[PDB]
């Protein structure tokens, strides 16, 4: 049909459970590359010893259900999608 | 795994002028550095013309080689995914096969990539 | 069939209603056993 990349969209999430690692084999692990780059100190607390500082922080990871071809979908390359809309991994910070 | 591919190769007389087009295509990637190779049959690999984005994040900057300072011109298309070689006053001694190297990111990591390479022949 | 642990997500979390007490008999009590690990002091 033609109401071009909605049709992706349908596609891929219409049964996608986002509660589920997205790997088609369970042994296979999820790797995430990730990338901090530093903006700001904001404020050393020497008293309670405590750092603030504010970070960019980028997410890179493989979603395997979310894999399509380009073709007979207008050679689509990439499809912007909500975040709470799929899995997302919970690395957080120990400090 | 990015893919390049050339075009715009064909035959010249010397003096005249040729454009040559890479293709840049893929899933995830960032191309960090673009060159132009050329191979000429015998010889070795020869860079051409590279481009790159300057310290401000805007303007690009270009660096060619000595032999093809004045007379080539690297430029680029985000929105065609092409970049191009304006190749003017062409000699006979530019007569060769063109590649392109594409310096880019995936999430393999950074690695080098390069495409088929169109022949370019000036000859009277 | 062959869609592996996302089968097993499912069918857990099917009729799963997360407003009951997880228990096949009511009378048994669920037991949580709990741990404690102190990270800082904040503030006094
Ligand atoms: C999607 O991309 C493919 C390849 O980039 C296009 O196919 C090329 O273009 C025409 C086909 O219409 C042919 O002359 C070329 O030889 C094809 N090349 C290859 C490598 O297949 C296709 O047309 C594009 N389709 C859309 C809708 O954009
Ligand atoms: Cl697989
Ligand atoms: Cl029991």
């Amino acid at each position: 049909t033609q109401p071009a990349l909605l049709r992706l969209s349908d596609h891929l999430l219409a049964n996608y459970k986002k509660g589920v690692r997205p790997v088609r084999d369970w042994r296979k692990p999820t790797t995430v590359s990730i990338d901090v780059i530093m903006y700001a100190i904001l404020n050393v607390d020497e008293k309670n010893q405590v750092l603030t500082t504010y970070i960019w922080y980028r997410q890179y990871w493989t979603d395997e259900f979310l894999q399509w071809t380009p073709e007979d979908f207008d050679n689509v390359t990439k499809l912007s999608i909500p975040t709470d809309s799929i899995w997302v991994p919970d690395i957080l910070i120990n400090e | 795994d990015v893919q390049l591919v050339e075009s715009g190769g064909g035959l010249v007389q010397p003096g005249g002028s040729l454009r040559l087009s890479c293709a840049y295509s893929g899933s995830l990637f960032s191309i960090l550095r673009m060159d132009w190779y050329r191979q000429a049959p015998g010889k070795e690999r020869e860079l051409v013309a590279g481009i790159t984005r300057d310290a401000a994040g805007y303007a690009d900057s270009t660096n060619y080689a000595d032999s093809v300072k004045g007379r080539f011109t690297i430029s680029r298309d985000s929105a065609k995914n092409t970049v191009y070689l304006q190749m003017n006053s062409l000699k006979p001694e530019d007569t060769a096969v063109y590649y392109c190297n594409a310096d880019a990111r995936t999430i393999t990591g950074r690695a080098d990539y390069w495409g088929q390479g169109t022949q370019v022949t000036v000859s009277s």
